[PDB]
RNA sequence: GUAACGGGGCUAAACCAUGCACCGAAGCUGCGGCAGCGACGCUUAUGCGUUGUUGGGUAGGGGAGCGUUCUGUAAGCCUGCGAAGGUGUGCUGUGAGGCAUGCUGGAGGUAUCAGAAGUGCGAAUGCUGACAUAAGUAACGAUAAAGCGGGUGAAAAGCCC
RNA sequence: CCCGGCGAGGGGAGUGAAAAAGAACCUGAAACCGUGUACGUACAAGCAGUGGGAGCACGCUUAGGCGUGUGACUGCGUACC
């Protein structure tokens, strides 16, 4: 491949982190931190070393070097919706979902 | 003895389930559409089809108007003098001639404006 | 207190519009070699004048 | 060292 | 089945449905609305019909078969080694064929 | 092969030119709208789009049926509530020939598109030559 | 909110009388086909050419079918040159259907006509599990709040002094 | 062996018919959520489909007005049980 560095699970949302990885794309791969090492919260870090993967994953299975590359595709996925139980008051339902996603990252070239 | 009933599943579903002009949500997703979309065109294609030789009729018939009335006298008076006409005499749909032949259609005119009595 | 249809996929981002966060617009700082934060000078040790912290 | 290449060394040996 | 206890939910409140009966043949376990027990199957047929209009084999499979000779037995006691010998007999092979 | 008469997309339209001062009102509406559709246009099923320019003058003169001058009223209606509602006169709205006694024709076609910028086609004015500002290319 | 022509508008685009023209429904007609049913020709179980004709339809009556599983059929037949289940596409019948085929699948499938029913689902505030949505919202459980410095640590407001 | 925090997890490499078989593991449908691309879309009224039907995107016929996603615009037109 194309070089590839995906996590599986992690641990917070779909959207939450769909968000984050979409100043990622398009240029790149050299922008990879300065972005992500700036731009605030938690999803954005679960992405500052998958990117940190899918680059030392192409000075391995690839051997393209850390200059190049662009970062092609991103995309995080609904990884398995995590699922426990609330108190409340009564009872009645708490159907608390602890929510998870895949992340998988591409980095390649012109 | 068993049924698992299961493998005439998708296979009775999927079956209208195609039925995805989008549509829209599911209207094309689930079984929204069950019929109550696709049994839906599926009656308005009768009518709303069966509709149409009434809905090209009216529309030549515009134009015909439009052309003889536009040499003088109007489709009224005009399929008067044609009708009164025996081997003499087509109908619409070609008296459409009009529009892609006009002499054609204004020489009709005349035989028809001349018949008149 | 309560709605009686579903709020399709259609309108799901109909909110969601605005979002999609904005980054940066960063620069550098004579001394380091291209990192400081939009405010804070150098990362790379720490200073700006000089003895920031600890430095040269 | 070309300061992604840079980012690496200073780090890839803050381990050794 | 292990129908065991009566009534779950109340009859009314909490509005989720008329709910009665683990076992229920609606319900995800047990209960078979019908199905049964061992039970015959096996027919009766009368004699005039058995007996009725039986062999045709020399009417329809008429080609086939109405053969008569005789019934084997040169054929030793107990072996088969060679049954084959004998079903050259018709050299008409392994042919479903049977005996009386 | 299979009939109907295509139209483009248009691919035609005109530049004609009407006074209106003879007092012919609202009758004048009518081939001011089907020629605004295609009426003496015998050519171009309409339906779908079509068209096809006119200009109209003055129309500060249009005698109005019989009585009909003094008391033809109009009513707008802000919607803004507060109670709307605006009676108002032939005579008192021919104090102003803008959108309206010409545009007694917008409501003698189709409405919704199509029949919404089919009538935008119009143009007003009200004192013919002199202040005819529009387009001077070319009419009938 | 005009709001007692549906409207735009009509002094005819209103009314009376009179008359020809035309628009107009699945009605009728023309034409290609379907089925049920009396006749003509022909062949000739028959059908088929034609032909008179009939086919809006809930309760319900009646009559043909479609496919699912198992059964002999059968140690027959497909099948590792890839069966079943998925997934695209194509052709075909009134239909329920079917046949062919790309792809994925890794052993199984079952013509033909016969037989047995755990024979077909959207609804039952139906059981079950999976996933939506309000929604990145209300909420972090006592208004006895804290602040700084150091340590270890990937990271400290929350642990250590 | 590489990224990582002496983690998760993942990329190479090995195995092997196969790892698209990786242990949360056979086939892997549905509801539901992403990434890519094409048409549509910011004067526009409603069970959202129907009949038209332009235009674009696309494959086409030594024209012959074609297949496909699309569907501006315009005749009807208030899901089922
Ligand atoms: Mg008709
Ligand atoms: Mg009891
Ligand atoms: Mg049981
Ligand atoms: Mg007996
Ligand atoms: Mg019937
Ligand atoms: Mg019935
Ligand atoms: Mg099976
Ligand atoms: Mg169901
Ligand atoms: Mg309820
Ligand atoms: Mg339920
Ligand atoms: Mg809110
Ligand atoms: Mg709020
Ligand atoms: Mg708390
Ligand atoms: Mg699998
Ligand atoms: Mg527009
Ligand atoms: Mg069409």
């Amino acid at each position: 491949m194309e070089t590839i560095a995906k996590h599986r699970h992690a641990r917070s949302s779909a959207q939450k982190v769909r968000l984050v990885a979409d100043l990622i794309r398009g240029k790149k791969v050299s922008q990879a931190l300065d972005i992500l090492t700036y731009t605030n919260k938690k999803a954005a870090v679960l992405v500052k070393k998958v990117l940190e993967s899918a680059i030392a994953n192409a000075e391995h299975n690839d051997g393209a070097d850390i200059d190049d590359l662009k970062v092609t595709k991103i995309f995080v996925d609904e990884g398995p919706s995590m699922k426990r139980i609330m108190p409340r008051a009564k009872g009645r339902a708490d159907r608390i979902l602890k929510r998870t996603s895949h992340i998988t990252v591409v980095v390649s070239d012109r | 003895a068993r049924v698992k009933r299961g493998v005439i599943a998708r296979a009775r579903h999927k079956k209208i389930l195609k039925q995805a002009k989008g549509y829209y949500g599911a209207r094309s997703r689930v079984y929204r559409v069950a019929f109550q979309a696709v049994i839906k065109a599926g009656q308005y294609a009768y009518r709303d089809r069966r509709q149409r030789k009434r809905q090209f009729r009216q529309l030549w018939i515009a134009r015909i108007n439009a052309a003889a009335r536009q040499n003088g006298i109007s489709y009224s008076k005009f399929i008067n003098g044609l009708k009164k006409a025996s081997v003499e005499i087509d109908r619409k749909i070609l008296a459409d001639i009009a529009v892609f032949d006009k002499v054609a259609f204004t020489a009709l005119v005349e035989k028809a404006k001349a018949a008149l009595a | 207190a309560v709605q009686q249809n579903k709020p399709t996929r259609s309108k799901r981002g109909m909110r969601r519009s605005h979002d999609a966060l904005t980054a940066v617009t960063s620069l550098s700082v004579d001394k380091t070699s291209g990192e400081k934060h939009l405010r804070h000078h150098i990362t790379a040790d720490g200073y700006y004048r000089g003895r920031k912290v600890i430095a040269k | 060292a070309s300061p992604l290449k840079q980012q690496r060394i200073r780090q890839k040996v803050e381990k050794l | 089945v292990t129908g065991s206890g009566k009534k779950p939910w109340r009859q009314k409140g909490t509005g989720r449905a008329r709910s009665g009966s683990i076992k229920s043949p609606i319900w995800r376990s047990g209960g078979v609305t019908f199905a049964a027990r061992p039970q015959d199957h096996s027919q009766k047929v009368n004699k005039k019909m058995y007996r009725g209009a039986l062999k045709s084999i020399l009417s329809e499979l008429v080609r086939q078969d109405r053969l008569i000779v005789v019934e084997k037995f040169s054929v030793e006691a107990p072996k088969t080694k060679l049954l084959a010998q004998k079903l050259k007999d018709m050299a008409l092979e392994d042919v479903l064929i049977i005996t009386g | 092969m299979k009939t109907f008469t295509a139209k483009p997309e248009t691919v035609k339209r005109d530049w004609y030119v009407v006074d209106a001062t003879g007092k012919t009102l609202g009758r004048l509406a009518t081939e001011l709208a089907r020629r605004l559709r295609g009426k003496h246009k015998a050519e171009y099923t309409p339906h779908v789009d079509t068209g096809d320019y006119i200009i109209v003058l003055n129309a500060d003169k249009v005698a109005v049926t019989g009585n009909k001058r003094t008391d033809k009223v109009y009513y707008h209606h802000t919607g803004h509530i507060g109670g709307i509602k605006q009676a108002t006169f032939e005579e008192m709205i021919a104090r102003r020939p803008e959108r309206v006694i010409e545009i007694a024709v917008k409501g003698m076609l189709p409405k919704g598109p199509l029949g919404r910028a089919m009538f935008r086609k119009l143009k007003v004015y009200a004192g013919n030559e002199h202040n005819h500002a529009a387009q001077q290319p070319q009419v009938l």
